[PDB]
């Protein structure tokens, strides 16, 4: 799951140098230390205990197919350099309209730059 | 030294046996008569006084005619006459008949024959046991066999290669009753399973090998390649030798979740190798394309909990780590939260051999991948759906009750799978 | 024709087939031993000596 | 006189150990048959350090090759220098662990560790004055990480005053070849801090880089990787075998590298590695030898020392040098980068000179360095272990050996006090 | 390393791909089987496991017969079989069926083939995409693929060679509807365009190449010459090379203005080239001539905003500059006020190659030009004129709605193009 | 001793420096292999200034080639003097900046800044006494103008007192080869004016002027242009490499040329440039050098000093001459042309003499002049800046990189404050 840091050798495992020319997973560059040992958090067969707090994320990942993906996807590259005030807003609202698309693993993470 | 015994069960198991045991003859150079015309074959064969080598296999069936073909085929003198065990009457697509009435007749005979193969070997590594979830013998008798093999060998590995019901096509109507009941045994009396349905290999063969009209002998050969690359490190030297006990530990996170998925690549024809470069990057991406898993499921809708990689041939630790690192830096794949390092790597030297009359071209490198994933959880939900709507109105129950098992096993077997589906969900919830 | 050093080594395994392995070592009479001195090496070819 | 008994554990230990023995055999001119064929007299003045005398003018390595699986050792036997090792030294069981530390340390190790102890106690009592032992293994396995740690535990009880080094291999962050790697890693380093004089942390992924960018090999197999680590094990004991202007040995670094008994984890690196195109454009000098030595890319572990502070440094040298130049460089590097060197010890670096260079090379050097950047390797491993151990993942294999859960709790606790006490020395005031 | 992937769509895409790739093989020297009887070819071809070079191209069409002509052509062995992707039924001049219903079938498959192609590339510069505004597959699917390409590949360039429909001639009735809808989708999901209508190339071939009865091949050869010169700086060296990134930045001044106009010169016949010397000045004045643009719009009806120059052949840097100075000192060519320096010049060495049986006489020097201007805004005006008077009666929309797209999408798409004309007005006003 | 590390950034940076290293290799008698084949002692006495030493009597340049696109580096390595450079010093990324200063300075130019800092740190600490560094690039590009400014801002912080020259190329008004050229030129002088010690403003159209009119070459390639620039880069440091009657270096010129830290922009010029026919009618005398030396048509910038005041002037002579005639000739031009020299500094001319002439030539001289006629350049750019910047054009490329808008406003302010500050020294009273 979590990708760690090769420190000096991180250049060798950057996503583009590994010929993976798509959006990729983040890199956990720094970590902290844990004092003492750790309590058992699951019983047999890997079920979480009643007392522990659990996430609300779906237990089956988050992947969108073609027929599930929204019919009008705004682009990833958004740049507000000469847009009118309202034309800036309808573009920004359009991206935020569907919260499922931005949150999926296969879904796009948009970039936004500039003000009208 | 390392030695293994194959416990092929059923018409599925016997016909699989012809494909794989032919492959072990060409790999080692053993003639169909049984002599080499250098001791590299002790794990599967075993020599006698006359110089002949007899296989370490036990073909079992409850009806004669499949094994009868083996007794008069090309390799009739290759196999010992005693190990091809049959029966006069079979279960006929019935778990109960193959578990309580007809199985108990010849259970004792085969449990003597297994011992007479066990004592010849010094270091047993495990038992490769092949059966099918569908037919009566592959479901019933093979389930009894694991129960009595557990008590006689507490610690020995019991690998379980299986044929799982296809999602749409099936050659039996009562089969969902069969598949539900036998999963008790492969839950508490097995160490690893390799469920694979035929419809996936039907799809893979015609999509990749261009054979638009396949047959079971085509399918039997790919399964022969999968078992071959599992035991290749046991058989020939490798940079990273991987044993049977190695990947049993590094595939099963919990005793009730021991159901990985097989994946083989490349599987391409001779014309399609004439245009295509093969490098370790280009075949290890094929292990994660959802179009190539030998079960009809998508890992993109689940998350991997353990993946074991089996390289073979002209492969270098150069390309292995670059390809694995490229796999990790992908947002498409999902790993469970508790498993940050979920890879087991095996590197071997001897490239896969080519059988004449086969379908694949001969290649310089290959891979097999075994990935325990929670995306298989979808298969039981459909299986428990179809078992439900048949058992809601007591269809076919009179056949099983008449054989002499209580009906309380039917309801109890449904709940264990009901609990097992929730198991595959709680591992999907991260804290 | 090179002196033995890191970087000065070339494999002979290119194009070699039959990477078979022999059963050197093994137990006889419950005693660890090298069973048989006359078995060949990897590839089914004779050893040195 | 001053003898070294070469211990050996597991597949990583055997393939490292197989390459190591041929490396010094070229150094001492020992042919595959085993007899003296070298020319100079200094090639036979201290050969008893590693070799034992046999009749007929034959030399026998003082090696103890240990492995639970008999078949890794036939690949050792079938190598170029295969028949140079005495068969009575080969010790093997029948059933392997399968990357399982619990199997190799408690249940199956305890049956094999009697026989290896008889071998070393025979090898110890043979020579007059042992300097100490030396074991090569890996922490991510079952035998080397398993039984190999119980060996070190037992020798220190028998032989408290002798030294005991380890060229272990620690698992890497980016690519992992075993899913139970952090289970075996933490359960092993807890043993290393208690009974060990020196440890050398090698990572295959750091060896991967140097073959790629410093030597520029197109297809670096594991033989070249095993060559690099053996070139380091030669560089530490070289003054023990050849004369020098400034002498050293294995104990001269031990007293001088270890400021407190808990901190004995060092990071080696080899100096004269140049690509075959770079040999054309270079100058064989001592200022270049210190430049490549201290460069962070040249490290063979998986941590950047520029994050931490260099506690102590040891740079041993080979070849006939001028000792103004080998002394002005080390004052130069301590002064220019004053931030990476702790202040409460002025003159952190130790130097040694051996006249005889490695065979076929003019000048060479070997770097040993203790830094407060190794702590990340425990910090990363600990949370790779906490995330696994929270959910009881892969615990049935380990708790099926009968061990309680509280050895793991005291395993991370003895890992985590270290990183705190390691981090305190980094944040320490001089005055 | 300089690499481009071609994503040719539709009958225009396939027939252009035949002429374009026929040029590339003769340009490098690849025999039609795939065998070269210099790593420069890696920009388009990829080395394989037999000694071949297979293209980095993806031909897609929804009707089989256009692609089947390739599969039985001269180059049946050059192209990998997997790359040529077809379907049973075609969109049949309909955006809706090409976008929402039948385009969505093969969007998953062609995304996988593109991914494998992009995996093999080392540094891919961008994506070259050829299609048409008229056909359903060339417009409906290519809009869907462009939209789904941006989410998969955010930053990488997506160039769009395309066929803008004609003012006077036409092969279709419905194409005003199809052309309107696809600019709205691809306005925010595109980077550059090079629209070329066929009559504008038709008159040039008639007037200049003597061919009074041309066919689509004579046009497809000329289109290939444009694509050859764009990538020429990647393939072979030059005095001032250009990339795909370089000329996208210097030709799109505002986020919604990405419609340059291509121009090639010289284009003369062998008998007409004998009488006329060709110098740098002669052909660079031909690049600005209204009679020679392959868009039916006279830039005397507007103002240039950016001009990208692509020189090639026996050219001298001093004479490129003497030519541009003359071009500026003529008010027939008028520039905007906010782009005082509106040129981007590149120089390449290799003279353009000639295919036998083609049209152009082979020449020592050649020029290509990509001039963005507001004299294209009149072309959108006539297209809205053709879109209006069909839309008032709601003709043909029963087809579109019956496929599964709402009529409210018709009004929004025309409204955006209503804004795009006013966008092209404000930049053309001087302050 | 007294060394120079030659930096190199961009396509203009590489093809300039590739010619430059060839130029001085002939002066120091270096074959393409890299060995010394000269005759006189003085050709190998101070070769350590530019060349590093290696085994076998070999000399590698102290150069650092940097480019974001690999395409330019390939043509450098394939020249005659292409294998002389050390392979490690080549540093390069995967994708280009596309003439975008923002792309080259922040987004991808930062990933490449860590490695170029390592090579520079490698060469800087080898040389015992480093006089300074030297860079050649272009301000109209993406990486030379882009990342090339980032190196300067970083190296100044590490090595403050060392000299930092740039032989940059400033854009030309009459013909421009980049549309977005004004933006990169403005944003880089703002880097230059803060972080530079001396700057030379070489312009290509001035070089086109000289090749057409002075040398009268019909076909001047860019190689001939790169010969002209290098003939100055040798003359700045020739007094550093060969002894003379009155020596100098970079610092003697730097101290004596810039009266205030803000003003460090000069115009180079090379004296003995004669056409082919003119060679017949000439006589090598010092006055004939000076007559061509100060002629405004010999300048290699686009500004006539007849429009401004010569602040301070350098002339570095090369050849065995008389100290009377060289002194009387700088005297005569200082009295005849009284108005073009400032009035608050007497004797505005700095002279130096190096005895060894350039190879194959008898006499030569070099011109470095500082004047207020160089504000003719900066006002010239700012008009082309505010024209584009009023409409916020070509800005989404820049503001899409994450940079804000105040950078443009201050960069014009710093640029426009400079010319107002430059203007007041033109209009200055002495008393
Ligand atoms: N993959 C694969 N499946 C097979 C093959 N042969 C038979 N099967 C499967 O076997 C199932 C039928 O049960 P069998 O194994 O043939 O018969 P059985 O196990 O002896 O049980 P009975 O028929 O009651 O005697 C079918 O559903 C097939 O899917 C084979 O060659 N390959
Ligand atoms: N320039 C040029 N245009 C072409 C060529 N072939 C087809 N076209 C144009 O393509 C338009 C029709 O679309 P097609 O490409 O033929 O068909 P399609 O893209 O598969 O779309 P459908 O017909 O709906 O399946 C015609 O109006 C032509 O103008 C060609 O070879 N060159
Ligand atoms: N450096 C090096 N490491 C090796 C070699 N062979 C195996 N390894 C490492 O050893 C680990 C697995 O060793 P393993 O066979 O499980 O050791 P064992 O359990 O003691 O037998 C892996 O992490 C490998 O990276 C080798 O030849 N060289
Ligand atoms: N005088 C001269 N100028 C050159 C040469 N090569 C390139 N240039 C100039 O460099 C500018 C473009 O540089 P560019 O390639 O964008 O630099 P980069 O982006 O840093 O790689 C052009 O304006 C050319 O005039 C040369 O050999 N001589
Ligand atoms: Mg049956
Ligand atoms: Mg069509």
């Amino acid at each position: 799951a979590t990708n760690y840091s090769a420190n000096q050798y991180e250049k060798a495992y950057l996503p583009t140098y590994l010929q993976n020319w798509s959006p990729a997973r983040p890199t956990k560059e720094k970590i902290a230390a844990h004092e003492g040992y750790t309590q058992i958090i699951a019983n047999d067969r890997g079920h979480l205990l009643p007392s522990v707090p659990r996430s609300k994320a779906s237990p089956w990942g988050s992947f969108m197919g073609t027929w599930q993906m929204p019919l009008k996807i705004p682009p990833a590259k958004v740049t507000l350099t000469a847009r009118t005030t309202t034309a800036a807003d309808n573009l920004t609202k359009w991206i935020h309209k569907n919260p499922d698309l931005l949150n999926a693993c296969n879904g796009l993470r948009p970039e936004i730059s500039g003000k009208p | 030294m390392r030695e293994c015994i194959s416990i092929h069960v059923g018409q599925a198991g016997v016909q699989i046996g012809n494909a794989c045991w032919e492959l072990y003859c060409l790999e080692h150079g053993i003639q169909p008569d049984g002599q080499m015309p250098d001791d590299s074959f002790n794990t599967f064969f075993s020599e006698t006084g006359a110089g002949k080598h007899v296989p370490r296999a036990v073909f079992v069936d409850l009806e004669p005619t499949v094994v009868d073909e083996v007794r008069t085929g090309t390799y009739r003198q290759l196999f010992h006459p005693e190990q091809l065990i049959t029966g006069k009457e079979d279960a006929a697509n019935n778990y109960a008949r193959g578990h309580y009435t007809i199985g108990k007749e010849i259970v004792d005979l085969v449990l003597d024959r297994i011992r007479k193969l066990a004592d010849l070997c010094t270091g047993l590594q495990g038992f490769l046991i092949f059966h099918s979830f569908g037919g009566g013998t592959g479901s019933g008798f093979a389930s009894l066999l694991m129960e009595r093999l557990s008590v006689d060998y507490g610690k020995k590995s019991k690998l379980e290669f299986a044929i799982y019901p296809a999602p749409q096509v099936s050659t039996a109507v009562v089969e969902p009753y069969n598949s539900i009941l036998t999963t008790h045994t492969t839950l508490e009396h097995s160490d690893c399973a390799f469920m694979v349905d035929n419809e996936a290999i039907y799809d893979i063969c015609r999509r990749n090998l261009d054979i638009e009209r396949p047959t079971y002998t085509n399918l039997n050969r790919l399964i022969g390649q999968i078992v071959s690359s599992i035991t290749a490190s046991l058989r020939f030297d490798g940079a990273l030798n991987v044993d049977l006990t190695e990947f049993q530990t590094n595939l099963v996170p919990y005793p009730r979740i021991h159901f990985p998925l097989a994946t083989y690549a490349p599987v391409i024809s001779a014309e399609k190798a004439y245009h295509e470069q093969l490098s370790v990057a280009e075949i290890t991406n094929a292990c994660f394309e959802p179009a190539n898993q030998m079960v009809k499921c998508d890992p993109r809708h689940g998350k991997y909990m353990a993946c074991c990689m089996l390289y073979r041939g002209d492969v270098v630790p150069k390309d292995v780590n670059a390809a694995i690192a490229t796999i990790k830096t992908k947002r498409t794949i999902q790993f469970v939260d508790w498993c940050p390092t979920g890879f087991k790597v095996g590197i071997n030297y001897q490239p896969p051999t080519v059988v004449p009359g086969g379908d694949l071209a001969k290649v310089q490198r290959a891979v097999c991948m075994l990935s325990n994933t929670t995306a298989i959880a979808e298969a039981w939900a459909r299986l428990d759906h179809k078992f439900d709507l048949m058992y809601a109105k007591r269809a076919f129950v009179h056949w099983y009750v008449g054989e002499g098992m209580e009906e309380g096993e039917f309801s109890e077997a449904r709940e264990d799978l009901a609990a097992l589906e929730k198991d595959y969900e709680e591992v999907g919830v991260d804290s | 024709a090179l002196p033995f050093l890191p970087g000065n080594s070339f494999n002979r395994n290119i194009g070699k087939e039959r990477f078979h392995k022999s059963q050197h070592w093994g137990f006889c009479n419950n005693v660890r031993m090298l069973v048989s001195e006359n078995k060949p090496g990897v590839g089914g070819d004779l050893l040195y000596g | 006189m001053r003898e070294i008994v070469h211990l050996q554990a597991g597949q990583c230990g055997n393939q490292i150990g197989a390459k190591f023995w041929e490396v010094i055999s070229d150094e001492h001119g020992i042919d595959p048959t085993g007899t003296y064929h070298g020319d100079s007299d200094l090639q036979l003045e201290r050969i008893n350090v590693y070799y034992n005398e046999a009749t007929g003018g034959k030399y026998v390595p003082r090696a103890v090759l240990v492995d639970l699986e008999p078949g890794t050792m036939d690949s050792v036997r079938s190598g170029p220098f295969g028949q140079i090792f005495r068969p009575d030294n080969f010790v093997f069981g029948q059933s392997g662990a399968g990357n399982n530390w619990a199997k190799g340390h408690y249940t199956e190790g305890a049956e094999l560790v009697d026989s290896v102890l008889d071998v070393v106690r025979k090898e110890a009592e043979s020579c007059d004055c042992l300097q100490g032992f030396q074991l090569t293994h890996s922490l991510g396995g079952g035998t080397g990480s398993g039984m190999g740690t119980l060996l070190i535990s037992k020798i220190r009880e028998e032989y408290p005053d002798r030294i005991m080094n380890t060229f272990s291999v620690v698992p890497s962050p980016k690519v992992s070849d075993t899913v139970v790697e952090p289970y075996n890693a933490t359960l092993s380093v807890h043993q290393l801090v208690e009974n060990t004089d020196e440890t050398y942390c090698i990572d295959n992924e750091a060896l991967y880089d140097i073959c790629f960018r410093t030597l520029k090999l197109t297809t670096p197999t594991y033989g070249d990787l095993n060559h690099l680590v053996s070139a380091t094990m030669s560089g530490v004991t070289t003054c023990l075998r050849f004369p020098g202007q400034l002498n050293a040995d294995l104990r001269k670094l031990a007293v001088n590298m270890v400021p407190f008994p808990r901190l004995h984890f060092f990071m080696p690196g080899f100096a004269p590695l140049t690509s075959r195109g770079s040999q054309q454009y270079r100058a064989l000098t001592v200022p270049e030898l210190t430049q490549q030595m201290f460069d962070a890319k040249n490290m063979m572990a998986a941590c950047d020392p520029r994050h931490g502070r260099y506690l102590t440094v040891a740079a041993v040298f080979r070849g006939r040098m001028s000792m103004k130049e080998v002394d002005e460089q080390m004052l130069n590097v301590q002064n220019k980068n004053s931030s990476y060197f702790v202040e409460w010890i002025p003159n952190n670096v130790k130097t040694a000179v051996c006249d005889i260079p490695p065979r076929g090379l003019k000048m060479s050097a070997t770097f040993i360095g203790n830094s407060t950047a190794i702590q990340e390797l425990f910090k990363r491993i600990s949370e790779q272990f906490t995330a696994m151990f929270r959910r009881k993942a892969f615990l049935h294999w380990y708790t099926g050996e009968g061990m309680d859960e509280m050895e793991f709790t005291e395993a991370e606790s003895n890992m985590n006090d270290l990183v705190s006490e390691y981090q305190q020395y980094q944040d320490a005031t001089a005055e």
